[PDB]
């Protein structure tokens, strides 16, 4: 006979995947916000899901659409508000993830760091066409301003930009288009998130140390299933106090207005998710460098890999390093704090050295000082 | 199937019927409260409270 | 008030379903981290030696 | 003399049948005991604010 | 050289590999001129390296250190694997160089 | 490929274990648990801490010279 | 080997818990016959016969006759061993010792869950 | 880099730079074609005809 766990197929993928995977005995609490994410874009999945039943994605009935969901469609508002600020416990799960792996290092998978490039960039862009779906003021104008951003590429930026509207300005075209492109996306997302999975599978997950931990494997289900289990818990504590308790917290009030197209808001700021690439932007006074800058804030997670130049693998073991990384974490929320403030003297000043603090950290400090580093350790 | 109709596996059967039976009542127990079947809850002390 | 409930009828419902989540986290959150700590006791006793010949 | 918790193991938990039987049963009257004390905590924060209570001052 | 010895030992004990029992061998990143200079290693020299990683390991899920009496000092600390490192790195550029012409 | 059987090569490593039914979940929890949280915030706030230091300066100066900005300035309406 | 020491676990587990829940008449008899002959052979032979006295007198305080042996033996069915297996096997903490190449030796947690069944 | 500095490399180049020449005409003609850039297409005689 054999066990239908190891000897079934799919029952076998699962085994390997998540029951009997050797899994390092000292992973922290900061390997459970991956699972927390899978977690979050399942949850999306059914929340998003059980909204569109009750969303129409014409500008007429938009608005209304979401206003009937929240007042009339029974555990309407639970729904919608956990959708809203499940997507910012999204992005908080995701940056979490990008510093784990920073600091540890894991970015020396370099298939499975590139395929979660990929699925940052895609949940980016969900988001971004989800915000625009409720057609609040802040929707449309925020869609007007990231979209336009589009035009400033040479020779291609205009037609590109009247493609993606369907049209000479955001309307009811962008809207059906950022429907249609907001729910198929995340199911792009779900196997991209396979492909991540299988890759790491295939080298095994980094611990703490940065040291190799097939000495000290321990089984996933008796131990980081629970694990998980926990972690999600109190996910859910956090993202549930959002919901019940402050559900606006994370939102402009402005989205709450039925969109105008011929006034502004007063002020017009992405998510606080998109803040600090806005800030990026915003730092560079040219569009196209602007432009540039924010695409390569992102792209320069994928320079990671080669700009790694210490003999140690994590920086448990590097206190220099973790003061860069730190420093770097402090530039972040600086540059999210800018992008919501208005263009002002403090403000823009203090943007544009944040910037620059941000790629100097990234791609010269930290190297030097991990070759500084490897030099004081005699190495 | 004629396989299956044997004293040993009638013994089987004996053993596992109680249970199965645990298993059956747990499943109703379960159907009772997920649904809220008010005709089977209603003749429940303190629950009948509800409704 | 008047538009504070136009605004959100579900505030009412909002708050109660808020302090029975409360609740449920503050019984479910130990008791998951009892099981945590049961499961993980094992690994977290062991004693390991290294015995060379 | 077993304990109280070794009577609970060898009576329910030990077979999971009965292991479930008494989660189904400890469900449902759990749903109804907390549901009660926590509405019951709620309308006493609030008491004479909830339409609830003030609703007789208008009703017949 | 006491200077930079001073500022070097300041930063082994900076750095934590000490506090676990590990030695700086023990915390170098595993690529392939690694691998084989472990496959390399004496019977006896892989054995204490893979208990001390082990150890280090087992501490750090506990999130403890070990006694202070049992730190790694500066001093004793024993580069095993630089030498094997150290010929598998001269191996390795001189292929390189033979493929260059 | 990476299974438990293959995974790696150890010799003469001997590991003591204990049934979870007869060790108790928290042991010593808050004896021994509070002394080694602070002993782990004392390694790490010196690295940690500085920088979000520098952004709450950073923040309150930006904060206070935008309101200093709006504010009005005497000498454009001395005339 | 190093590879199947896993299997093995979860059979032998298996075996145990199957005992334990639904045991049958058929294997009890071949079990009883097992330990009748086990038992006529063994006490065959001075040695044997001595080491059986000398270790009957010290253990049971006397030497238990090969007819109540047999009696006691018979008195056994698929109930009695179900109720005994469950006793002693089912959901109580085991004791394992590992030698060799034994990575492959499923964590205590994992053996001791082997230990009962979700399904009982 | 380091590796990739050496008289073969430089052979290897010149030999794989007439193919790469060759496929990048046909990315050209490609993004061309795809695009019907105008631009470009103008100067083709009988494409011309198009516009
Ligand atoms: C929807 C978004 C994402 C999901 C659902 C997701 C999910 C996961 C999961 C479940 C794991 C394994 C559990 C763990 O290591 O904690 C993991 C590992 C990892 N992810 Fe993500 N991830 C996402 C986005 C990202 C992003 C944005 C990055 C980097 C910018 C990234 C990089 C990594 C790395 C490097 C690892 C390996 C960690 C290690 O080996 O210790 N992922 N991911
Ligand atoms: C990671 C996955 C997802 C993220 C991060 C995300 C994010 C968001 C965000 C931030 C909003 C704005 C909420 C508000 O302004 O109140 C939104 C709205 C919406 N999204 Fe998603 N979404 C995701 C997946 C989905 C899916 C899978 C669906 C449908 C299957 C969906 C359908 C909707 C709908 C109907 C709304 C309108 C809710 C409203 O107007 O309040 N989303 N989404």
């Amino acid at each position: 006979m054999t066990n239908i766990r190891k000897s079934h197929p799919l029952m076998k993928i699962i085994n390997n995947a998540f029951i009997d995977l050797p899994a390092p005995s000292n992973i922290s609490s900061w390997w459970n916000f991956g699972s927390l994410l899978g977690i979050c874009l399942i949850l999306q999945i059914l929340t998003g899901l059980f909204l569109a039943m009750h969303y129409t994605s014409d500008t007429t009935t938009a608005f209304s659409s979401v206003t009937h969901i929240c007042r009339d469609v029974n555990y309407g508002w639970v729904i919608r508000y956990l959708h809203a600020n499940g997507a910012s416990m999204f992005f908080i799960c995701l940056f979490i993830h990008v510093g784990r792996g920073l600091y540890y290092g894991s970015y020396m998978f370099l298939e499975t760091w590139n395929i979660g490039v990929v699925l940052l960039f895609t949940v980016m862009a969900t988001a971004f066409m989800g915000y625009v779906l409720p057609w609040g003021q802040m929707s449309f104008w925020g869609a007007t301003v990231i979209t336009n951003l589009l035009s400033a590429i040479p020779y291609i930026g205009t037609d590109l930009v009247e493609w993606i509207w369907g049209g000479f300005s955001v309307d009811k075209a962008t809207l059906t288009r950022f429907f249609a492109f907001h729910f198929i996306l995340p199911f792009i997302i779900t196997a991209l998130a396979a492909v991540h999975l299988l890759f790491l599978h295939e080298t095994g997950s980094n611990n703490p140390t940065g040291i190799s931990s097939d000495m000290d494997k321990i089984p996933f289900h008796p131990y980081y299933t629970i694990k998980d289990i926990l972690g999600a818990l109190f996910m859910m504590l956090i993202l549930l106090i959002l919901v019940l308790f402050s559900p606006d917290l994370l939102g402009d009030p402005d989205n709450y207005t039925p969109a105008n197209p011929l006034n502004t808001p007063p002020h017009i700021k992405p998510e606080w998710y998109f803040l600090f690439a806005y800030a990026i932007l915003r730092s560079i006074p040219n569009k196209l460098g602007g432009v540039l800058a924010l695409v390569a804030s992102i792209l320069i997670l994928i320079l990671m890999p080669m700009l790694h130049t210490s003999k140690q693998r994590s920086m448990m073991f590097r206190p220099l390093s973790q003061c860069l990384f730190w420093m770097l974490v402090a530039d972040l929320i600086t540059l999210t704090w800018i992008g919501g403030q208005p263009v002002e003297h403090p403000f823009i000043i203090i943007g544009q050295l944040a910037s620059i603090l941000y790629f100097l950290i990234i791609l010269v400090l930290m190297p030097i000082t991990s070759i500084i580093e490897n030099n004081l350790l005699k190495w | 199937l004629s396989r299956f109709l044997g004293p040993r596996y009638r013994e089987l059967a004996r053993n596992w019927i109680p249970t199965a039976s645990m298993w059956g009542a747990v499943g109703a127990v379960g159907l009772v409260w997920a649904t809220d079947w008010r005709l089977i809850l209603d003749w429940v002390p303190y629950i009948n409270g509800k409704f | 008030t008047f538009l504070r409930w136009a605004s959100e009828p579900e505030h009412d419902h909002r708050k109660r379903m808020g302090l029975k989540m409360l609740m449920m986290m503050g019984l479910l959150l130990p008791l998951v981290y009892a099981m945590k700590r049961h499961k993980w006791s094992v690994l977290k006793s062991r004693k390991l030696a290294y015995r060379p010949p | 003399a077993p304990t109280l918790t070794a009577r609970l193991y060898s009576l329910l938990f030990r077979r999971t049948s009965t292991f479930a039987l008494t989660i189904a049963v400890g469900a449902l009257f759990f749903e109804r005991a907390f549901d009660q004390g926590a509405d019951a905590i709620y309308e006493h924060i609030n008491q004479g604010k909830l339409w609830k209570h003030i609703k007789h001052k208008y009703e017949n | 050289s006491k200077w930079l010895e001073g500022i070097r030992k300041w930063y082994y004990n900076a750095a934590g590999f000490n506090k676990l029992g590990l030695m700086r061998d023990d915390t170098i990143y595993e690529d392939d001129d690694v691998k084989e200079a472990i496959r390399r290693l004496p019977e006896n020299l892989y054995n204490d390296r893979v208990f001390r990683i082990k150890r280090a390991l087992d501490l750090t899920m506990r999130q403890q250190i070990l006694p202070k009496e049992q730190w790694t000092k500066y001093e004793e600390d024993k580069f095993y694997l630089e030498p094997y490192l150290k010929e598998v790195i001269r191996e390795r550029k001189e292929r390189e160089e033979w493929a260059k012409k | 490929g990476r299974e438990f059987g293959h995974l790696t090569r150890m010799r003469h490593v001997i590991t003591y274990s204990l049934s979870p039914f007869e060790q108790r979940a928290f042991p010593h929890y808050f004896t021994k648990g509070i002394p080694n949280v602070l002993r782990r915030t004392r390694a790490c706030i010196l690295r940690v801490a500085p920088p979000f230091v520098v952004f709450y300066l950073v923040y309150t100066w930006g904060t206070q010279e935008f309101e200093k900005s709006k504010r009005k300035n005497p000498a454009a309406y001395e005339n | 080997d190093n590879m199947s020491i896993d299997d093995m676990m979860f059979f032998l587990q298996g075996q145990w818990m199957r005992l334990c829940t639904s045991a049958t008449e058929s294997e009890v008899v071949r079990g009883k016959n097992i330990l009748r002959n086990a038992l006529v052979s063994h006490l065959d032979g001075t040695t044997p016969v001595c080491e059986d006295i000398g270790r009957s007198l010290l253990t049971y305080g006397r030497r238990i006759p090969l007819a109540e042996w047999e009696s006691r033996i018979a008195e056994v069915d698929a109930s009695v061993v179900r109720e005994v297996c469950s006793k002693y096997f089912y959901d109580q903490c085991p004791a394992v010792a590992g030698l060799g190449p034994i990575e492959q030796l499923p964590d205590y947690n994992r053996i001791r869950s082997g230990m009962f069944w979700l399904r009982f």
